[PDB]
């Protein structure tokens, strides 16, 4: 967190209407630091392809965190350290 | 505004700079003689000859 | 002003551009003011064209004292980006003069061309 | 005293060039501009040059060696020791070779030619040298800053 | 002499004066040229089509 | 011929171009109420008259004859209002006009386009063409250069916003220019982007959709969205 | 084409030089 | 209708690299300077 | 050859000498003299020389004395950094970088130099807290200071966002800036790093013109290149770039306005969001957002270049209105229809007036008055611009349920204005038909 990937405090938050997680930085007064679009294929109504998010957990202790959705599909995404990264890259994925 | 006064003045600069030179390094071996570690130290001749003044 | 064998007869410019043109296509036409230059010095040009409405119009007028000496005839325009895309270069040439050999209908050309700036005199 | 006498006649030099060529001594200076107008013999015999004579002017016997023995052909003469050439660099020291020739060669036909209505200030009469010197110095500044040519960047691995 | 035309061929048969300063002739390839008079310039050159009934397409 | 023409965007008129060049160009203004001869604007040329344009209230029309002599040329009162002269260029080929609030005496269109034969596309601004009497040389809003051959359809999305611009003679020349900022665009069209040899080119009436024609006789759609 | 212009030049000066020369060597009269 | 400017890059890299960044004219100079390239006014 | 590959990342991950030949090298990197000589320069001589170069900077300025006290006493003359522990280590770094703050202020001098050269050839500042160092010499990159520091520069220690100067340690020149600015545009890191740095001087008040300046500069025509960058065409990725700009710019930008004590970087802050409204096509609710952050933020010091930002704002927002605050704010600044005046003499501060008396005739609160009035008269407004503001100020007096003799006397003085705003105004009226006749009777009876 703080922009300098030092500082801890960062959290994730995920619906269930779309497929796109968030990401804030807690420190100053909880900013936003940004959003991986589109995890998991964007869920629909009118479409026949599922969509929607399930859960997020940050494992403890490592910044890998695990995504599933409703379609059929389990990732896992990671920050890097050296490169900071706003938005992870993905590190498996099951589908 | 004529410039044969210009071409004249150039050739008697350029000229002119060499004679200095010449009397000027004629100078610095006319005091040598009598103190040479002077022109030696001083490798400016227009100074060298101004303390040889 | 100096620019006193000036060319603003319509249908004579535009003979001129493009008898340009087509010697710009036959590569016996050279762009620009220090060519002209020195293919009036080197003597092989045979009729130079102006821009008369530069800003600084002293930078073409060293041209005409020459031509008077080496006897070439020499001619302005009135509007020289005009003359530049003739060229077809995009950038307003302030002056290109064009020159002969030995065997072209182009050479007829600049004749006759010469003789109409001679009429113009 | 010597001396001193070709000091005060290089004041004069100075003082009547910007006299006579305003344009040209707030290009270049009244030293190399008297040069120029000594191996011209005058000013319209100079301002009858082109931009490439006056690039080269002076470098004869090089010159001439290298186009009748086809060899490469001198890049400036007294434009080297001119001022505004030593800022730049090799390269760069071609290409403000040549640019300098051309705003010189407009310069004097400038001075050369154009009249001016004699309640007139050495500023206002000497304002393209001017405007050429100000475009000229910035796109100096401009290549000199040119920057260069990026490379992968190699950690501790090859990686 | 104010002016001559550009070619050898434009004959003048007409002239009338539009005002003081502003003559007008006309000539041989179907052109009517209004010259300014005083500095002797070529204010406009009016033009005029073929001759579409007999041949000799210059009016 | 009856070969070149166009329509008043009034629907009354038309205007057919008399093949006759001799020194100056004619075109002939048609009633389509009853398809009669009612008026003949004549333009001095070198060749005759390349294109032309109704102006956007019907009353007078802009003929950009080759030597790029503009005539503004009023059909109320039916002689010639004014001359001025494209920026220098040698031979005019295609010319369209468009626009808002632009003077409404000269008809009330706005940015006008000129197209040489030697590429070079300027785009003037009508406003600025006053000096009724006309500025003899406008200095160009802007002189469009990055084309390199020569112009074949110049033609103005009908909301006055966008100017498409384009050669034929080599693959793909159509580009694109914003107004009234003038700039040409970048991400469009692409080296990829399957124009052609493009011959003809019109936006619709609404101006969301463009069409673009090609020598091989094939018809590509666009939508505009901003 | 440098080499070939200076040589072009050169005979070009020379041939005005013999052409003076052959001239003041060697309906005209009313 | 007004919308959104065009500028030359080089424009603005001149503005700056004009000078070295200190001793270059102060800070409300130049924000004069560059907001009149940006202005929105012909 | 993995074995090597973790070997040489422990090796230049090394932080201490082992064989004598590198130990001597190690030591013989240094600023002022050559390496030839400070081969065996020993410990006391040094101390001497930078600690006569400090004396100098202590007697030219004055919160230097702890720095004195704890960094260059004649215990700190033999301190071995490599030998305590980490937490030490830090606590070091960080009088370290306090000291690099204060200190890049007056770099060009000499004392100054020797002060830093001290701090390396004991402290090895260069190759410990490398990105500090890298940054607060950044600003003077032009220096010959600069390349030499460039010489001695460990490259492997070089931060990751800075490895880019690479081949000029290749070719000793200095870079320009223009290159700086291209890696800058390329990356976030770097110029979040750089804004980083020079918001913690700011932070610590110590900074300076010329590096806000430089700062400001490089900030802008980072963020010019950006956008151009960012610019797509396809809506989505437009958007999505929007936000992502947004996001790694927000912050700095928020404490950098909001910083009341810094004028000029506050003045920074305000052309680098001129130019991301003006190039960057932006929605009204980020841009009213900015507006109402200025508007808390400015000082009297700024207040005219800020009010020219605020028109650029609002003359590139798409809605006609403002959102409150902006407007109590210019209620607050005193001299408004000269300053906008003086601003629309080269600046078009059209929509920004409409949103202006538009709020208002909003506010119902009348103490606006005058400003309307003011603004009515200023003719600054369009045609139908002015119109609908009368419009929707006789809309008000209709609303409204003292207040009606205010709104009457305003009303008859914008009746009988007399020029071309008058004129205008009596065309509202005789467009809406309604009675200024009625009205007078009924606010004069």
């Amino acid at each position: 967190a703080g922009q300098d990937g030092r500082k801890d405090g960062v959290m994730a938050t995920a619906t269930s209407v779309s497929g796109d997680v968030t990401f804030w930085d807690l420190n100053k007064g909880g900013r936003i630091m940004g959003v991986l679009r589109s995890a998991h294929n964007p869920p629909s109504r009118h479409n026949i392809v599922r969509g929607g998010i399930s859960k997020i957990e940050f494992l403890a202790g490592q910044p890998v965190i695990v995504t599933s959705g409703l379609d059929n599909s389990l990732k896992t995404w990671i920050f890097d350290e050296s490169p900071f990264s706003p938005v992870p890259r993905i590190l498996h994925q099951r589908s | 505004k004529v410039d044969v006064m210009i071409v004249h003045a150039v050739a008697l600069l350029d000229e002119l700079d060499k004679e200095l030179n010449v009397m000027a390094m004629r100078v610095k071996e006319w005091y040598g003689w009598h103190f040479p570690e002077l022109g030696k130290i001083l490798p400016d001749n227009l100074s060298y000859a101004r303390v040889v003044l | 002003s100096a620019a006193w064998p000036k060319a603003e007869d319509p249908a004579l410019v535009q003979e001129l551009l493009d008898c340009v043109q087509q010697a710009s296509h036959y590569r016996q036409l050279k762009k620009g003011a220090n060519e002209t230059t020195k293919s009036v010095n080197r003597g092989t040009s045979e009729l130079v064209i102006l821009a008369a409405d530069t800003q600084p119009l002293s930078i073409v007028l060293h041209i005409p004292l020459i031509c008077e000496e080496k006897n070439v005839p020499y001619v302005y325009v009135p509007s020289k980006v005009a003359l530049g895309r003739a060229c077809g270069v995009s950038r307003a040439v302030i002056a290109v003069s064009l020159t002969s050999n030995e065997a072209s209908d182009l050479n007829s050309k600049i004749r006759a061309l010469r003789d109409k700036v001679e009429r113009l005199a | 005293e010597r001396s001193e006498y070709r000091r005060q006649l290089a004041e004069y030099l100075q003082n009547r060039m910007k006299a006579i060529s305003p344009n040209m001594t707030e290009l270049i200076g009244a030293l190399v501009g008297a040069r120029l107008i000594a191996h011209s013999g005058s000013l319209v015999n100079l301002a009858k040059n082109p931009g490439s004579t006056i690039q080269i002017l002076g470098a004869e016997k090089a010159l001439f060696r290298a186009l009748k023995t086809k060899h490469a052909t001198p890049k400036y003469g007294i434009i080297y020791h001119a001022s505004l050439v030593g800022q730049a660099s090799g390269p760069n020291k071609g290409k403000i070779a040549r640019q300098l020739a051309a705003k010189i060669a407009l310069s004097v036909r400038t001075d050369a030619f154009e009249d001016f209505p004699e309640n007139a200030d050495d500023e206002t009469r000497a304002a393209v040298g001017i405007q050429a010197r100000a475009k000229l110095e910035n796109n100096l500044r401009l290549l000199e800053g040119k920057p260069l040519n990026k490379g992968v960047a190699l950690g501790p691995n090859g990686i | 002499t104010l002016t001559r035309t550009p070619s050898k061929k434009t004959k003048f048969v007409s002239i009338a004066f539009q005002s003081h300063n502003i003559v007008i002739v006309g000539c041989s390839n179907s052109t009517i040229c209004a010259y300014d008079v005083r500095t002797g310039t070529m204010l406009r050159q009016m033009t005029l089509g073929t001759d579409l009934t007999g041949g000799s397409k210059n009016i | 011929t009856m070969e070149r023409f166009r329509v008043s965007p009034c629907g009354r008129y038309m205007a057919l171009v008399a093949s006759d060049k001799k020194g100056g160009g004619m075109l002939n203004i048609i009633n389509v109420g009853t398809m009669q001869w009612i008026a003949q604007a004549r333009i001095d040329g070198r060749h005759g008259v390349a294109d032309f344009a109704w102006w956007s209230d019907g009353n007078g029309l802009t003929i950009a004859g080759r030597d790029g002599q503009v005539t503004e040329w009023s059909m109320i009162t039916r002689r010639t209002v004014g001359i001025w002269r494209d920026e220098g260029s040698i031979g005019g080929t295609v010319m369209a006009l468009g626009g808002r609030n632009g003077p409404a005496e000269l008809g009330g269109d706005r940015w006008v386009a000129i197209g040489s034969n030697s590429g070079i596309l300027n785009v003037y601004d009508r406003n600025d063409l006053i000096e009724i009497r006309i500025k003899k040389y406008p200095t160009p809003t802007r002189v469009f250069e990055q084309l390199t051959t020569s112009i074949s359809v110049v033609a103005f999305s009908p909301d006055g916003q966008l100017l498409a611009f384009g050669s034929q003679h080599k693959k793909d020349a159509l580009r694109l220019v914003h107004l009234p900022s003038c700039t040409v665009y970048r991400n469009w069209p692409t080296e990829q982007t399957p124009l052609g040899r493009v011959t003809a080119i019109a936006f619709s009436s609404k101006s969301d959709v463009l069409a673009v024609g090609n020598d091989v006789g094939r018809v590509r759609l666009w939508e505009i969205r901003g | 084409l440098g080499y070939v212009r200076t040589m072009r030049n050169i005979a070009a000066k020379e041939l005005k030089e013999l052409e003076e020369r052959y001239v003041l060597a060697g309906p005209k009269k009313i | 209708d007004t919308h959104a400017v065009v500028v030359a890059p080089q424009r603005l890299a001149e503005i700056f690299n004009a000078a070295p960044a200190f001793a270059m004219p102060p800070i409300e100079d130049v924000f004069y300077q560059v907001a009149s390239l940006f202005s929105t006014k012909p | 050859s993995s074995l090597a590959q973790q070997l040489a990342q422990i090796a230049a991950n090394s932080r201490s000498s082992f064989n004598v030949k590198a130990l001597k090298a190690s030591h013989s990197k240094s600023l002022i003299w050559e390496p030839r000589v400070a081969v065996s320069q020993t410990f006391a001589e040094i101390y001497s020389q930078c600690y006569e170069g400090f004396k100098e900077l202590c007697h030219l300025d004055s919160r230097f004395v702890p720095f004195d006290a704890t960094l260059f006493s004649a215990q700190s003359q033999e301190v071995d950094r490599t030998q305590m522990t980490a937490e030490e280590n830090a606590a070091l770094d960080k009088r370290v970088d306090s000291f690099l703050h204060l200190v890049g202020s007056r770099l060009r001098l000499m004392p100054a130099i020797k002060a830093v050269e001290w701090l390396i050839r004991r402290f090895r500042i260069h190759e410990f807290n490398t990105g500090t160092l890298l940054a607060t010499f950044l600003p003077y990159h032009t220096i010959p200071a600069f390349v030499t520091l460039l010489s001695i520069l460990p490259v492997q220690r070089i931060p990751i966002e800075y490895r880019f100067l690479d081949p000029y340690i290749k070719s000793l020149t200095p870079p320009p800036r223009a290159a700086i600015v291209q890696q800058a545009t390329n990356r976030p890191d770097l110029l979040s790093a750089i804004s980083r740095y020079t918001l913690d001087s700011c932070r610590a008040k110590q900074e300076y013109p010329g590096l806000i300046s430089f700062w400001g500069g490089i900030m802008a025509e980072a963020v010019n290149g950006m956008i151009d960058k960012m610019r797509s065409g396809r809506r989505a990725i437009q958007l999505e770039n929007d936000h992502l700009l947004l996001q790694q710019i927000g912050p700095v930008l928020s404490e950098a306005m909001v910083m009341k004590d810094v004028p000029g970087i506050q003045i920074a802050s305000y052309m680098v969001v001129a130019i991301l409204a003006a190039k960057g096509s932006l929605n009204d609710n980020i841009l009213t957002a900015f507006m109402e952050q200025l508007v808390h933020g400015w000082t009297v010091d700024t207040l005219r270049p800020g009010l020219v930002c605020l028109t650029m704002l609002a003359q590139h927002r798409s809605a006609k209105q403002l959102s409150g605050r902006v407007a109590k704010a210019v209620i607050k600044v005193p001299d408004l229809v000269s300053s906008l005046r003086d601003i629309s003499k080269e600046h078009q501060v059209d929509k920004l007036a409409n949103g202006l008396v538009l709020a208002f005739v909003d506010r119902g609160d009348i103490r606006t008055l005058p400003v309307i009035n003011s603004l009515l008269l200023s003719e600054l407004l369009q045609e139908k611009q002015a119109k609908v503001a009368y419009k929707a100020l006789l809309l008000a007096a209709h609303k409204i349920d003292n207040i009606r003799k205010q709104v009457g006397s305003a009303l008859v003085r914008l009746s009988q204005a007399e020029g071309d705003v008058g004129d205008a105004i009596r065309t509202a009226i005789q467009e809406v038909d309604f009675n200024i006749e009625e009205l007078e009777l009924k606010l004069g009876a």
